[PDB]
């Protein structure tokens, strides 16, 4: 961060993806941030939906809380906040906030419960409130859940660089060192340009 | 001024201010007075005095209530009490009704008020309007309206059901739709809880 540093108004931000079978999901920031402001959240949000859409896929992103659609003081007015923001900048992409992990992941509660709400089809897109849980939840589903996880890769800096966890397998690292260099060469390509 | 009105009202607070100084005139000019009011304004001003708001402030407010009355063609105020089982209530209302002031419209369970109002001796309310929230016509209109308006504050349609058959929150959707023209709460709840549904 103190040589590379961020390229304008980004934000560095550790992003990772959870492979499951129907589906991908975007954890984000698993790494830098200990308590990112709203605004922080949305341009977070921002930089891993411009990742989703790399791969061909739709960002819909949703910003977790403890909380649905409450925006109480505290996290729920926060991530309701970085919602409203993050839809200000990306005005077509589905965004939405508070709400709890499972409303954001399961298009069926998400219906149920709050069919109000402008995220439909299930959010592949998951921004975190603080760094204890982002952390946490992909260390966790990393290990206990039956699914590849990759990352966390470095978001926000001006040039290719990613730190891997500590706690990395050699397979971790070789995935990790896979998506490296898909950025190094989309980075390369477009300085070239 | 006409055929319905020759003369001020009984209770009117400028007879004093006309009145007393032109007897006063009449006073001086026929010689039976031994002191003159000469400064005429500071009399008049003295006068006023007289008659401050603590013997007429209430006395006008009510007046001004009927005139509004006779006014909206005879129609009352609209004014629900969503605490119908309240015996402070209830005794007010004997009075109110008694002297007009508005259209009382109580909540609760019907059967409980009625047994309310005859334990307390109240003939005067057997005519006021008692509804209990969930089985008023409008009462799923009055919940998605709830709904749309705190969805993102922490209530859903569940939520928004359950809120609305609290009478508290009843009242102050009728009174926000114009299903009623006021309300009046917190007879027997701490202030916090009665203000915030409002």
């Amino acid at each position: 961060l103190q040589t590379i540093g961020v390229y304008k108004e980004g934000i560095p931000a550790g992003l990772n993806f959870v492979l499951l079978e129907d589906k991908f999901l975007v954890l984000a920031d698993t790494t830098v941030n200990l308590n990112p402001t709203a605004e922080q959240c949305a341009q977070i949000a921002l930089q891993a939906a411009k990742i989703v859409e790399y791969f061909g896929i739709e960002p819909r992103v949703a910003m977790l809380s403890y909380s649905n659609f409450s925006g109480a003081e505290g996290t729920p007015r926060k991530m309701k906040k970085a919602a409203e923001i993050a839809r200000s900048l990306r005005p077509d992409l589905m965004i939405e906030g508070d709400m709890q992990a499972d409303t954001a992941v399961n298009p069926e509660i998400m219906e149920r419960l709050f069919p109000f709400s402008g995220l439909k089809g299930g959010a592949n897109v998951l921004v975190f409130p603080n760094l204890e849980s982002s952390n946490i939840a992909y260390k966790l589903i990393q290990q206990i859940g039956k699914a590849e996880v990759i990352g966390p890769f470095l978001t926000g800096v001006r040039r290719s660089a990613n730190v891997l966890q500590r706690t990395t397998t050699v397979d971790g690292i070789v995935n990790s060192v896979v998506f490296t260099a898909l950025e190094a060469q989309y980075i390369k390509e477009v300085l070239k340009s | 001024f006409g055929r319905d009105y020759l003369i001020p009202k009984p209770f009117d607070t400028r007879v004093l201010l006309w009145v007393a100084p032109e007897v006063a005139k009449a006073a001086m000019k026929s010689g039976v007075a031994t002191r003159a009011i000469e400064d005429w304004d500071q009399y008049r001003e003295s006068l006023e005095a007289l008659q401050g708001p603590s013997k007429v402030f209430i006395r006008s407010a009510i007046n001004r209530v009927h005139q509004n009355s006779a006014a909206n063609g005879g129609e009352l105020p609209r004014i629900v009490f969503p605490e119908g089982t309240s015996t402070k209530v209830l005794k007010a209302l004997a009075t109110l009704v008694e002297e007009k002031i508005c259209q009382p419209i109580l909540l609760g369970y019907p059967e409980r008020v009625k047994e309310k109002i005859k334990a307390l001796d109240i003939p005067l309310l057997n005519d006021v309007s008692i509804v209990h929230p969930s089985s008023h016509p409008k009462y799923f209109s009055f919940v998605e309206k709830l709904y749309s308006l705190r969805q993102r504050k922490g209530i859903n349609l569940g939520e928004a059901e359950r809120l609305m058959a609290d009478p508290n929150y009843f009242a102050a959707m009728m009174v926000n739709q114009g299903e009623a023209d006021g309300m009046v709460s917190g007879s027997s709840i701490n202030y916090a809880d009665a203000v915030r549904p409002i």
